[PDB]
């Protein structure tokens, strides 16, 4: 909402001015990645035991 | 009945990483980021049924096309 000043003379009178903006959210992501191996899947399971 | 050879049939008779997977991600909470500090008809439909259960409790070598035609 915004401010005004009181002015003389010939003049267009002021009134005041609200604006009404709006912003909207944007999206993003993050990537990580890990991996196994053929020897790990068969140790983390009972496979190679 | 049972062999003198017990390991090869633990697994001939007959995954954990999976149970191992959820475990670290599903079981863990808020992750992530941190902070600082009757009797046959009544038997047939419950099987059938049920045979939605199982086969909706899980899920490659087959494949069936099926088409109508004339003799």
């Amino acid at each position: 909402h915004q401010p005004l000043i009181a002015r003389d003379g010939p003049h267009p009178v002021e009134q005041p001015v609200h604006n009404y903006m709006t912003k909207v959210i944007d999206r993003r992501a993050l990537n990580a990645a890990f991996s196994l191996a053929t020897e790990a899947i068969a140790l983390l399971t009972g496979e190679a035991l | 009945t049972k062999p003198l050879p017990t390991a090869p049939m633990a697994w001939a008779e007959s995954s954990p990483r999976e149970l191992a997977g959820h475990a670290p991600l599903r079981r863990v909470l808020r992750p992530p980021i941190a902070r600082r500090d009757t009797r046959a008809t009544r038997d047939d439909t419950e099987q059938a049924v049920d045979k939605i259960l199982r086969g909706a409790r899980r899920a490659p070598r087959y494949h069936l096309t099926r088409q109508v035609t004339l003799t």
